[PDB]
């Protein structure tokens, strides 16, 4: 017995985590923090 | 233990018999052993189901 897969390392369940890493560069702002956000209705907003 | 039969015999008369001691014996078994044996590894036997 040993963990080599000939000699009873078949029996050894696979392990998965099914959280992805992102390993994109992407970019970051923070407009969103500082800006006014209203919400519209149609097509264009008029104020 | 074991034994076997007695030999007779066809005399006429005023005629002497014949010794007829039968022969025993003793048969014997005797009781053997066998055996095997698995080592295993501590990982292995943590990780394997």
């Amino acid at each position: 017995m040993g963990l080599t897969k000939a000699d009873g390392g078949y029996l050894v369940p696979f392990q998965l985590d099914p959280t992805v890493i992102i390993t994109s560069n992407g970019s970051l702002n923070d407009i969103r923090r500082f800006a006014r956000q209203v919400v519209a209705t149609g097509d264009v907003w008029h104020g | 233990v074991s034994s076997a039969a007695v030999q007779w015999s066809w005399d006429a008369e005023f005629e002497e018999v014949s010794d007829d001691s039968p022969e025993f014996g003793q048969p014997e078994i005797p009781v053997k052993k066998a055996q095997g044996f698995v080592p295993i590894s501590i990982e292995a036997l943590q990780d394997e189901a």
